[PDB]
């Protein structure tokens, strides 16, 4: 009997809930890890390499 | 004589450094693709498995 | 595995939609051209040399 | 008298001023002239705040003039406010600790008394237990962190007590 029951009646564990969420999601990255991620790439570099 | 013949064969030997070069020109390219390829691979297979951790 | 294990609605499709169309910058050379046009000027001071040897 | 209490407080020094994780310290029979001189030098240092209480370190002393069980859970008692520190609020602890060696004498100083043979060199039967069980709290976890920072002392520069 849970229809408009998330958690089953808790009116607790969330004070936790925030903190465990917190910890898994700075430990995975510390971005958006709800969307997609987009691309910057580099190039490598060069020099003069020509006999001088 | 020998010692020019020598140095003749030496010029024609001289090749061996603009192959080097463009093996490492090839090989670079090649790397940062790769790689490109591995982060793009990684990230997105990350946020994937986040959603699965969560 | 991740069509039948992610419960967030639809996300895991449009993630990859945004993959399988994603085109990933192929590097170009832009220098190996230049070296090869210095081979050829190098082979041109050999074989000249070549020649008065 | 070769260095643990100086280097322990250079330590302080630097780490605690550059840290933002609420330190905490724990006197275990040690002198209690030092105990003074640390809390004073750490007010006038603005690490302990007397008014506007933004202080970042808690001090727990247990000093060489207390009976042995004071000596044995004073560093208990440290590591459970550090303990809750990581655990209950997530933060990043320096937990500092001077002397460890001292719990394991207090031990000692009961373990007779309490009815049990003494092992090797004197010490309690449950040494390593007891140090074990003390010092498996001292850890990181997924939860949190603390960094220790502990002096023992070496009776009679031995290192194989
Ligand atoms: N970093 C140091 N620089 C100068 N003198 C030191 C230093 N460390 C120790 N000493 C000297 O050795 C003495 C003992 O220092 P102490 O911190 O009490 O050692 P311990 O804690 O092992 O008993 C000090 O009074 C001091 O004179
Ligand atoms: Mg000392």
């Amino acid at each position: 009997q849970t229809s408009g029951g998330p958690v089953d009646a808790s009116s607790e564990y969330q004070q936790e809930l925030e903190r465990e969420l917190f910890k898994l999601k700075q430990m995975f990255g510390n971005a958006d890890m709800n969307t997609f991620p987009t691309f910057k790439f580099e190039d490598p570099k060069f020099e003069v390499i020509e006999k001088p | 004589i020998d010692t020019e013949k020598s140095q003749q064969a030496l010029v024609q030997k001289r090749h061996y450094l603009f192959d080097v070069q463009r093996n490492n020109i090839a090989m670079a390219l090649e790397v940062t693709y790769r790689e490109r390829l591995y982060r793009v691979y990684k990230e997105v297979k990350n946020r994937l498995d986040y959603h699965i951790s969560v | 595995y991740y069509k039948a294990n992610v419960a967030k609605a639809g996300l895991v499709d449009d993630f990859e939609k945004k993959f399988n169309a994603l085109k990933v910058p192929v590097p170009e050379d832009k220098y190996t051209a230049q070296v090869d046009a210095e081979e050829k000027e190098d082979v041109k001071s050999c074989a000249e040399w070549v020649s008065l040897s | 008298g070769v260095g643990k209490t100086v280097l322990i407080m250079e330590l302080i020094n630097n780490v605690a001023k550059a840290h933002g994780g609420y330190s905490v310290f724990a006197g275990v029979g040690e002198r209690t002239r030092e105990g003074n001189d640390l809390y004073h030098e750490m007010i006038e240092s603005g690490v302990i705040n007397l008014k506007d209480a933004t202080s970042k370190v808690a001090l727990v002393y247990g000093q060489m003039n207390e009976p042995p069980g004071a000596r044995a859970r004073v560093a208990l008692t440290g590591l459970t406010v550090a303990e809750y520190f990581r655990d209950q609020e997530g933060q990043d602890v320096l937990l500092f600790i001077d002397n460890i060696f001292r719990f394991t004498q207090a031990g000692s100083e009961v373990s007779a008394l309490l009815g049990r043979i003494p092992s090797a060199v004197g010490y309690q039967p449950t040494l390593a237990t007891d140090m074990g069980t003390m010092q498996e709290r001292i850890t990181t976890t997924k939860k949190g962190s603390i960094t220790s920072v502990q002096a023992i002392y070496v009776p009679a520069d031995d290192l194989t007590d």
